[PDB]
RNA sequence: UUCUGACCUAUCAGCUUUUGAUGUUAGGGUAUUGGCCUAACAUGGCUAUGACGGGUAACGGGGAAUUAGAGUUCGAUUCCGGAGAGGGAGCCUGAGAAAUAGCUACCACAUCUAAGGAAGGCAGCAGGCGCGUAAAUUACCCAAUUCUAAAGAAGAGAGGUAGUGACAAGAAAUAACAAUGCAAGGUUUGUAUUGGAAUGGUGGGAAUUUAAAACCUUCCCAGAGUAACAAUUGGAGGGCAAGUCUGGUGCCAGCAGCCGCGGUAAUUCCAGCUCCAAUAGCGUAUAUUAAAAUUGUUGCAGUUAAAACGCUCGUAGUUGA
């Protein structure tokens, strides 16, 4: 029955770490260096 | 009871957000301004909100009128002394003829880079947020810091500051005095 | 000319015609009639405790084919039985036999949401912790 | 419906009919006030 | 100091003689100067005990 | 005590008048005018400009929010004025109180009792219980601000000072720079490898500040390279800015203000990756203003979309060669 079916998914699914991650930059520095991958060569 | 000293927003939000076309030209203000958020262009925008409302007051009001004419030659008095409004420029129209850049050249880090004490707006930021510039005998810590007519020129090194010519002292040339002793010693 | 009264002692009746003709906007009603004051069960509050009888399977609106899996609820401030809706899959699952739930609105103001049927409530918290943490699991650990 | 009577489209079933189903109706539950009262 | 130092601004009071400064200035100012601590240390304990006379029953 | 000014309601239209309603006269009473109270005599008075009732999650104002201009919503909540001190009521004292950490009584509560009796009132400040969606310490001090006295020198949980405080509001970090490699431009500018310079926060000591302590500032010591001294929140079909990105589920599970996505190759679900928005803030609900010239004085609409009273006369109304 439906009651037996509920929150299926979630625990079906084969979940994978999310391992190595770097730090970004914030502020105003992460703002400038997107202005830039953006707009440069780019614009 | 309750403390009775005022307080204010420092800006109006700019609605509609993903409007793409100003969206990307704020984006180009911060670029070139060395700011920190979008509340940065906000801020100054309000300000010259601020102005421009009083300004189209001023210049609807009638010509000759008593308060008027006090608060408009007040109000130009005051972007003299900014520096705001310089020599070319004298009347109500020219305080609705300024624009957002305008203002953002006042800020201290946009002068410390004209100056060419340091090399960017945000080593210039930086320079100022380190309290390793003065205004006049007065260390500043302040980046938005609006400048006036006369201080412009009274830009200079923090006296206690390395660039001021005194102690550097730091960690790492403290580390290599330390082991230059240890070897010769 | 042919419109509203010009005439410069005229105030009285666009005040009576303005005054009359208000009561039929929606919003004006529900705010200026008792109603509001009455039928609400959360009576002017955007959040309520209450304890669930009942785990429910709701059945979709005709577009989809789905069981949404719903909470009937027994609000302890009013004494008033509310169906509401828990998001988060397992999380129903999680959610005991007789939970003590803080219930909220569901962003409409009274009115019905998506494809459930006269479910206005939401459950937002339950016996004191948070329902994104247990939905997430990285964020806070479940209850003793 | 509004206050304004018929009005055909698509509609439903006969505005007449509807009232004469009412009509009807109101007369019964007139009749269970006799008998309540 | 002030922001950035290299001043100190306060405010200085001299007075005509030790007389002038016994009769015109403040006990603290004159225990940080250098003068003896404060007497009768207690708070509210000090009210608690003297509200409970009755006309002369006891002087404590 | 004069004048002027109210939210909603007619499925509230006649109210008030033997029990003073309205007038007159005479007295009494009052601190004084006064139906304030008594007697005698009149029969009035108020009412669509909505009286009289009923509702209000209704203390009033200065004001607050949003305001292009109108407006609309809101005003326990730092000031001014009112009201109240468990419920009602009554006094005393005194110039001033119908006082309330004055008194008396009743009802609603309730404490100690030696069982006769006796005493109690946080909507003062803490703190607790209950209510709840929801809100802090039984801290320290009278140094300032002021108040009261036999008025300097004393008192004051008035008041100040801390503590708890992501209610809001402001300022403001999370790098800067030179080398190389790459990129574009043919010997220039821009940007992913490196490695030397600059620095707060953080830890300690002072000078100082203080009722005292703490913060501020200032100085002296210390003191970052994964600068682990670790940026989050929500999105990327459309509305609406960024992916027909990688796997899983398979009209189920589920998500998603709305449209929608899901029946095997999911651009919306569950993960992972990249990208985007705002940023020490961003989500969520509820209420509210704009949005709404969608309540319309400015400034609406009524042939066919919602809406011209069946028709005419007509008093109030509004308009007036």
């Amino acid at each position: 029955g439906s009651l037996a079916r509920a929150g299926k998914v979630k625990n079906q699914t084969p979940k994978v770490p999310k391992l190595d991650k770097k730090k970004r930059l914030t502020g105003r520095a992460k703002k400038r260096q997107l202005y830039n991958r953006r707009f440069s060569d780019n614009g | 009871p309750k403390s009775y000293r005022n307080y204010s927003k420092t800006a109006r939000n700019p609605k509609r957000p993903f409007e793409k076309e100003r969206l990307d030209q704020e984006l180009k203000l911060i670029g070139e301004y060395g700011l920190k958020n979008k509340r940065e262009i906000w801020r100054v925008q309000y300000l010259l909100a601020k102005i421009r409302s009083a300004a189209r007051y001023l210049l609807t009001l009638d010509e000759k009128s008593s308060k008027r004419i006090f608060q408009g030659e007040a109000l130009l008095r005051r972007m003299v002394r900014q520096g705001l409004l310089g020599e070319n420029e004298e009347k109500l129209d020219y305080v609705l003829g300024l624009t957002l850049p305008k203002l953002l050249e006042r800020r201290l880090q946009t002068k410390v880079f004209k100056l060419g004490l340091a090399k960017s707006v945000h080593h210039a930021r930086v320079l100022i947020r380190q309290r390793h510039i003065r205004v006049g005998k007065q260390m500043v810590d302040i980046p938005s810091f609006l400048v006036r007519v006369d201080s412009e020129k009274h830009i200079d090194f923090a006296t206690t500051s390395p660039f001021g010519g005194a102690r550097p002292g730091r960690v790492k040339r403290k580390s290599l005095k330390k082991q230059k002793e240890k070897t010769e010693a | 000319g042919s419109g509203k009264p010009s005439g410069l002692r005229a105030a009285r009746k666009l005040r009576i015609r303005r005054r009359t003709q208000r009561w039929a906007d929606k919003s004006y009603k529900k705010s200026h009639l008792g109603t509001r004051w009455k039928s609400n069960p959360f009576r002017g509050s955007s959040h309520a405790k209450g304890i669930v009888v009942e785990k429910v399977a709701i059945e979709a609106k005709q577009p989809n084919s789905a069981y949404r899996k719903c909470v009937r609820v027994q609000l302890i401030k009013n004494g008033k039985k509310i169906t509401a809706f828990v998001p988060g899959d397992g999380c129903l699952n999680f959610i005991d036999e007789n939970d003590e739930v803080l219930v909220s609105g569901f962003g409409r103001s009274g009115h019905s949401v998506g494809d459930l049927p006269g479910v206005k409530f939401k459950v937002v918290k339950v016996a004191r912790v948070s329902l994104l943490a247990l939905f997430k699991e990285k964020k806070e650990k479940p209850r003793s | 419906h509004g206050a304004s009577r018929y009005k055909k489209s698509r509609a439903k079933m006969r505005w007449k009919w509807k009232k004469k189903r009412t009509r009807r109706l109101q007369k019964k539950r007139r009749k269970m006030r006799q008998r309540s009262r | 100091t002030l922001f950035g130092g290299g001043r100190t601004k306060g405010f200085g009071l001299i007075y005509k003689n030790v007389d002038a400064v016994k009769k015109f200035e403040k006990k603290y100012r004159l225990v940080r100067e250098g003068l003896i601590d404060k007497e009768t240390k207690a708070g509210r304990r000090a009210s608690k005990e003297l509200k409970n006379r009755r006309k002369k029953v006891r002087g404590t």
